[PDB]
């Protein structure tokens, strides 16, 4: 119970504590530790194994020294695992092998083959051979560390003493691979101060870390620093700096064990060994190594009893660091210790004290001047009290929370990937905002459209991962309310693009290294993709092939070429990428042809292996040691798509090909249309949405190749094009367009182009086989009946309007959708509830109540007996559940008590609920229903869900929506927010403080009706609702109000029904404004 | 009606088969509907419960009339209803889980008090018998904590007795039935309906956890049960089988193991209702061990007592400690100890001795005098020190006895070192 109380290093010490003085060899204190330690255990909810595993590599370490006579503590040790003795031993003979070979000459090798070998004696030679075969390298690490030898033939001696199938004297020198260097570099066997031993021992990892292949079979004795000259340390720094990559690559698949049998104590030495060489490496190195190191101690972070190191370890990282750099890797400082602060002990308290201290202590520059968002992240959560620690920045702080454009780099910052960084972005939006609502002063200049649609395209991405998120990230829109379009925008090709020209091609590759450096390259996983990143950009410098023979910046200075090259050189990638400018490192020769024309894999797998073999044939194909495009033939689940536009526009070649070019693009035709004859054959999601996307990619190299073929076209009528032949390739352009323009299975392709989102190309694929027909023909009206559905989700009502009165005449029930929009709205509405009055059919009755609703006819809608009858509505919600989903709503924005209470408990009594929307609407009127109740916080709870289903279930992205579209969501979530934070008030004060900035609320929304409507029409519902009595001044001002927006919109019966409540409660303005309407109509005398 | 159950359950399948955890994309946005839940949860429990009931009934049968309701669709039915009761992979309702074990034992208690037990255990199947110990062991292999009966926590350890089902059942009133207001409302009482009236899910639900230290005392007559159980299994199989074979050595040696260690360490001076019930587990578990040692050691085997060599001899030392005597010898002090932990006993005497019973008043100067060494005794059984004696000879006969070498005689003596001797 002493070690219960202990954390990651006085744990792991009393865990040692515990079993050494169980090995004590008292019978009695043997039979109470293995009690005790199984307790522990289970009351730890762990195995003995994996408990004891973070300790079992420095356990039987020593073991392996008196493994000759400790027999029978290492049989009581492996009785106490439970294992066999081989399934630890060939795990952890890692940590015993270092102290078995090395030690005195009656090795213990002998009974590590006789446990390794048990049933057999058949071989205990290729025994041996085969696991020294797997791990001869760590006796490299030992033998040249942990006791000092050098010489080869020593080497040879502890090589041949035990292995005589180690033949031809040394086999294949593979210590020079950065494999070896990387498991050379882990004796950082510090402490929390300094031994001489420590520094003795890290002088003499010093030696053996420079010991390479200089005097590699040319021994000196690199036992003493003396022979480190002045002179052999720049190769030695070239050397190092191919050594880093290599070696936190595989750091990084160390810490990314797929085995999962191991611990974490390979992953402290990790922590060490990289703590090591940042003491021990230039400038170059230490920032030739900036991006994935983050991401292995972010690996470190997340583990459960590797904390104190990697906090440490970012210690150092931040001492021996200048501010220059490292803004790109300290996001995750701020963001673990803001999310995160709420478990951390006294020791961890101080340690991150000492962290902020430093950062405001040495590097201003980059915390209060470079990232701004570090500082207001770090003051505004001031229950850290930061400011009470220090207080001298208090200034400061009060002049960066008026210095910052602070929207952009929200907008920047919240484009992150992992959760933790993201929330704390979002969670600054939230308190920035509800600030700026308080000072009334938030400026919606002709942008906050940037970072709301950064919250909204993350909430389109998090639809399958953390609903919290999505919770919070509605909530935050919530806040952000309305944003209307009628005096704002909503931000979201690059430039005209060929082959030919060289400084074209220039500034191309530098766009592509822009694109795909940044995000995707400071974020990858597999060490062969990052060591195929360092690959690529060399070949991207060897394309503009300086700074490898004389060129330096400013060193040189010697042409102001690569002076250009570097200013028009992005500064972002100035900084992440010049310590890799001197990049050596090689590929291999690539491999075999894998066929082609295979439209099974095309049609099962798609992008996972047929798009990937697409890729690499046209490529194999198309350059072969001419482009950059030849090297990227090691990428091959992002790694494509936008890569597959760029790849095939290989076609400008030829004139008489000769060549197989127009064979594979008839081939890849052909296989696009054996993609077409698919439909969707009664399959689940492994047809209808993984074929789907493929659809999407291929259809979006689709009108890749319409944008860079009309690109490509104006690019050589910039200057002049009238030139037109260009020498035949021309002819080739034209033969491009004569292929694709010839590639329209137009019914097909525009029947794809309606099904995915592709609004306005379908439209426009569908405008063109208007052209080329029969005018008056039979395959007209389905391609009038889903473009006017598509123009439903264009949301260009007037588009509609005219599709629905051009040549649309089928059923006067069908011609008769047009006054509908055509300003003359209720004589289509008592059309439509005339028609469907019998409540049988579903088409009449779901349109019914839909046109019934698009203009407000609410009180009509909710006393609609429909489902009211001598029961409540219709149980069991059948397939036009929609008149429940277009009824709630309405029965939210004009509320009571009773028939709310009813007709929601009615409709609880559903076995399932799987419409969105209804759920949507239920949870905002149990919400309501609660507050009628008087319980605010269960009113939140259901306000909550309310933003989790908004955050998971409805929200799509950027691109594709001029926000019309989206203010059926950005409404309601308004509303709702608005009913949350005075659902959420307790007296007068803060009552009239919330309808003031609610007054904000409604100064913000512009003159919108549909969405001034509703939300103050909610606003009204709710204070009605309350029968409090300034909840009915504030009832009687907004029965006043939406009486006057209707009046400003000119539909006064809805001005009358709700300006009658403010009437018979003696306002004599609300008498004089009836009277206006009553001028405006037809009543003059009156 | 007994097949008529089992069959209903296997209709109302997916009751006992929700999955242990829900999808990061499982949101609990929903109506916060209860009203089909507590019917499902009321056929389940009242099904259960009335398998029970028939059992018992069957059981009120006489001993000569028990091959007309037994045949192998029975075993076969129940097989399936118990794989379903006391799931692994899903969310387990700890009601079907009394129930179920209940059963078990009136089909072990029959076969006990049967003649011919024969043609019962040749229509049994060993199957059965080890698909069921499996299950037992796992639910005996979970812990009792009363911060997180209520709350909603990590599976197949607590078994916790979930809010959102938490009324009494047809036999014993097993919650505080918060829901039984609710069984009122599920009707509108003015009205022919079949649809369900409203609950909404979440209004259920801080004045006192007396509530979860009635609801550990459930659950400790439950864990009393699985070795009330096991001990009736060995007494019908005093012969060796597939099931007689050690494993009760294991499992109930590290049951036996932990509640005396973290009873010393956690719960005496924690003066809840709980703590004589959860030192009688181990004080019965050591004669469940005992007779297991003495009567049974044929199919005993070499390893699996290896397997379990520190806990049995650590459990055995831990009464074997016990034979010093160096706490109570008088009367004085030893009452102050019970006013330290065993106040709650006092109070329970007190209204015993107050309300409940007719020999307690007017007390002749003998019969106090067995109460003033009865909670003695029991207040020592409680503080760990001064069992039993018989207990200690029982665990004495174990450790000392040369039916197997437990300890050597040179290893022995280090333990009794640590008690003195």
């Amino acid at each position: 119970q002493l070690t219960l109380t202990t954390s990651n290093d006085v744990f792991d010490t009393l865990l040692l504590k515990l079993i050494d003085i169980f090995n004590s060899d008292d019978y009695s204190l043997r039979i109470m530790m293995t009690l005790q330690i199984k307790n522990m255990a289970k009351i730890l909810k762990k195995t003995p194994y994996q408990l004891l595993s973070p300790i079992l590599p420095v356990l039987l370490r020593q073991l392996g020294k008196n493994l000759v006579e400790r027999k029978v503590g290492f049989q009581n040790l492996i009785e106490l695992l439970g294992y066999s003795s081989k399934t630890i031993l060939d795990i952890f003979q890692r940590y015993i092998i270092p102290y078995a070979i090395i030690q005195y000459k009656s090795d213990v090798l002998s009974e590590i083959a006789k446990i390794m070998c048990d049933g057999d004696t058949s071989l205990i030679n290729q025994m041996k051979v085969n696991l020294l075969k797997k791990n001869s390298r760590q006796i490299f690490a030992v033998a040249l560390v942990k006791h000092g030898l050098f010489s080869l033939d020593i080497l040879e001696t502890l090589f041949l003493n035990r292995a005589p199938t180690f033949d031809k004297g040394y086999i294949t020198a593979y210590l020079p691979d950065y494999k070896t260097l990387a498991e050379i570099t882990k004796l950082y066997k510090n402490s929390v101060t300094k031994d001489a031993s420590d520094s003795e021992n890290a002088n003499m990892i010093l030696c053996s870390l420079r010991f390479l292949i200089t005097n590699f079979e040319k021994d000196s004795k690199y036992k003493n620093i003396n022979n480190w000259t002045d002179d052999q340390e720049q190769a030695f720094q070239k050397k190092l700096q191919d050594n880093i990559l290599g070696i936190f690559q595989v750091f990084s698949s160390d810490i990314h064990d797929v085995e999962g049998r191991t611990t974490y104590y390979e992953k402290l030495r990790v922590i060490n060994g990289i703590s090591f060489l940042i003491i021990y490496a230039p400038k170059k190195s230490i920032i030739s190594a900036l991006a994935q190191i983050s991401i292995c101690l972010q690996t470190g972070l997340g583990l459960k009893e590797v904390r104190y190191e990697a906090f440490r370890c970012w210690h150092l990282l931040v001492r021996h660091l200048n501010d220059e750099e490292l803004s790109t890797v300290i996001d995750s400082l701020i963001a673990f210790i803001l999310q995160k602060w709420s478990e951390f002990n006294g020791k961890l308290r101080n340690i991150v004290y000492s962290i902020l201290d430093t950062l405001i202590k040495e590097k201003s520059d980059l915390i209060l001047k470079l990232k701004p968002y570090t500082t207001l992240a770090l003051v505004g959560k001031p229950e850290l009290g930061i400011l009470a620690r220090d207080g001298q920045f208090a200034r400061m702080v009060n002049k960066i929370r008026s210095t910052t454009d602070l929207i952009p780099i929200f907008a920047n910052n919240l484009k992150s990937s992992n959760k933790y960084v993201i929330n704390q972005n979002l969670d600054d939006i939230e308190v920035y905002l509800r600030r700026k609502q308080t000072e009334r002063s938030i400026d919606f200049t002709p942008d906050i459209t940037l970072v709301l649609g950064a919250l909204l395209d993350t909430s389109h991405k998090f639809r399958n991962l953390d609903k919290d998120l999505c919770e919070k990230c509605a909530k935050c829109i919530s806040m952000i309310g309305v944003l209307d379009v009628t005096k704002h925008e909503f931000k979201r090709e690059n430039e005209v693009y060929d082959l030919n020209d060289s400084v074209q091609t220039i500034k191309f590759l530098i766009w592509v290294i822009n694109d795909i450096l940044v995000p995707a390259f400071w974020q990858s996983e597999n060490p062969s993709k990052q060591l195929f990143v360092a690959l690529v950009i060399q070949e991207s410098l060897k394309y503009c092939g300086l700074s490898s023979e004389s060129w330096d910046m400013n060193h040189k200075e010697l042409y102001p070429n690569e002076a250009k090259l570097w200013e028009k050189f992005n500064s972002v990638s100035k900084t992440t990428i010049y310590p890799l400018l001197s990049s050596l490192y090689l590929a291999q020769s690539w491999k075999e042809y894998v066929p082609l024309k295979y439209p099974s894999n095309n049609f099962k797998e798609g992008y996972k292996i047929w798009v990937k073999r697409f890729t690499l044939d046209l490529l194999k194909t198309g350059t072969t040691e001419n482009h950059p495009l030849h090297v990227f033939s090691s990428l091959i689940g992002s790694l494509s798509n936008f890569l597959l536009p760029y790849i095939s526009l290989d076609i400008i070649i030829k004139a008489e090909k000769g060549t197989p070019y127009a064979d594979i693009l008839n081939g890849i035709i052909i296989e696009f249309d054996s993609i077409f004859t698919c439909n969707l054959e009664g399959m689940n999601n492994l047809q209808v949405d993984s074929l789907r996307m493929c659809y999407e990619s291929i259809f979006r190299v689709f009108e890749y190749c319409k944008k860079w073929a009309t690109e490509f076209k104006q690019n050589y009528s910039k200057l002049h094009g009238t030139f037109i032949i260009k020498d035949t390739k021309t002819t080739n352009m034209l033969l491009r367009i004569d292929e694709f323009l010839r590639t329209t299975p137009s019914d097909l392709l525009a029947q794809r182009s309606l099904e995915t989102d592709s609004f306005e190309r379908s439209a426009l694929y569908l405008e063109q086989c208007y052209r080329q027909n029969p005018h008056d023909k039979n395959q007209n009206g389905q391609l009038l009946k889903n473009l006017q559905i598509t123009y439903e989700e264009i949301g260009d009502i007037d588009s509609l309007d005219g599709v629905l009165r051009t040549f649309a005449t089928g059923n006067l029930v069908s011609k008769i959708e047009e006054l509908q929009y055509s300003e003359n709205w209720k004589l289509a509405q008592d059309c439509f509830n005339v028609l469907g009055k019998f409540s049988d059919d579903p088409k009449t009755t779901t349109r019914m109540l839909k046109s019934m609703y698009d203009h407000q006819l609410y009180s009509q809608i909710i006393s609609n007996s429909s489902f009211h009858s001598s029961d409540g509505k219709i149980s069991l919600s059948p397939d036009v559940k929609e008149w429940y989903s277009i009824g709630l709503e309405a029965a939210n924005l004009e509320g009571n008590v009773q028939t709310l209470k009813n007709w929601v408990e009615q409709i609880e009594s559903l076995r399932n609920i799987d419409d969105r929307e209804v759920l949507l609407q239920y949870n905002i009127a149990k919400a309501l229903i609660a507050i009628s109740n008087e319980d605010p916080l269960r009113t939140q709870k259901y306000i909550h869900n309310s933003f989790r289903l908004i955050g998971t279930n409805f929200i799509t992205s950027s691109k594709e929506t001029t926000l019309l579209k989206k203010q059926n969501l950005l409404m309601k979530l308004h509303s709702l927010y608005d009913l949350s934070f005075l659902s959420s008030a307790k007296d007068k004060f803060e009552y009239k403080s919330n309808t003031t900035i609610l007054d904000y609320r409604m100064e913000r929304i512009g003159a919108d009706f549909v969405p001034n409507h509703y939300i103050l029409s909610m606003r009204k519902s709710f204070d009605q609702l309350k029968m409090n009595e300034q909840a009915d001044a504030d009832l009687g001002k907004t029965f006043f109000t939406l009486a006057q927006l209707a009046r400003n919109n000119a539909r006064l019966d809805i001005a009358s029904e709700s300006l009658m409540h403010c009437l018979e409660r003696r306002l004599p303005q609300a008498e004089l404004e009836f009277a206006e309407i009553l001028w405006k109509q037809g009543e003059n005398d009156r | 009606c007994f097949l008529f159950i089992c069959d209903l359950i296997r209709i109302y399948h997916h009751v006992l088969k929700v999955p242990i955890h829900e999808s990061n994309m499982n949101l609990h946005v929903e109506p916060q509907i209860f009203q089909y839940e507590l019917i499902d949860y009321l056929i389940i429990s009242y099904s259960f419960d009335l398998l029970e009931g028939i059992l018992r009934v069957l059981q009120s049968h006489p001993k000569q009339t028990y091959m007309e309701f037994f045949d192998e669709n029975i075993l076969k039915s129940f097989e399936f209803v118990y794989k379903l009761a006391l799931t692994i992979s899903y969310k387990p309702m700890v009601n079907v889980i009394f129930s179920a074990v209940e059963v078990v034992n009136i089909i072990t208690s029959i076969i006990l008090n049967m003649d011919n037990s024969s043609d019962l255990k040749s229509l049994i199947s060993g199957s059965w018998w080890r698909d069921c110990i499996t299950r037992l062991y796992a639910l005996l292999e979970k812990e009792i904590k009363s911060g997180d009966v209520y709350n909603e926590n990590v599976d197949t350890t607590t078994l916790h007795m979930s809010k959102y089902h938490d009324f009494f059942g047809l036999i014993r009133n097993i919650g505080d039935n918060e829901l039984g207001g609710l069984i009122s409302k599920l009707i509108y009482t003015d009205r022919l309906q079949s649809v369900p009236r409203v609950i909404s899910k979440e209004d259920i639900g801080f004045t006192a956890p007396i509530i979860g230290y009635k609801m550990e005392k459930w659950l400790l007559k439950l864990k009393d049960e699985v070795l009330n159980i096991f001990e009736n299994l060995l007494m019908i199989y005093g012969d060796d089988a597939t099931i007689v074979n050690g494993e009760m050595l294991i499992h109930s040696s590290k049951f036996l193991s932990r509640e005396q260690a973290l009873m010393i360490e956690r719960y005496v001076g924690q003066d809840s209702p709980n703590l004589d019930l959860r030192c009688h587990l181990i004080e019965h578990t050591l004669t469940i061990i005992y007779r297991l040692w003495k009567d049974h050691f044929k199919q005993l085997r070499e390893e699996q007592i290896k397997q379990v060599e520190s806990q049995l001899i650590m459990s055995l030392w831990r009464f074997l400690v016990c034979q010093t005597e160096t706490v109570t010898a008088n009367e004085r002090e030893m009452r102050d100890h019970r006013h330290l932990v065993d106040s709650l006993h006092d109070l329970t005497i007190k209204d015993q001795a107050s309300y409940y019973e007719d020999a307690f008043e007017d007390l002749p100067e003998y019969i106090e005098e067995e109460l003033k060494m009865q909670l003695n005794k029991r207040t020592g059984r409680i503080m760990q020190v001064k069992y039993d004696e018989k207990f200690q000879e029982m665990a004495r006969t174990i450790l000392e006895s040369k039916s197997f070498d437990l300890t050597t005689l040179e290893e022995a003596d280090s333990l009794y070192i640590s008690m003195g001797l």
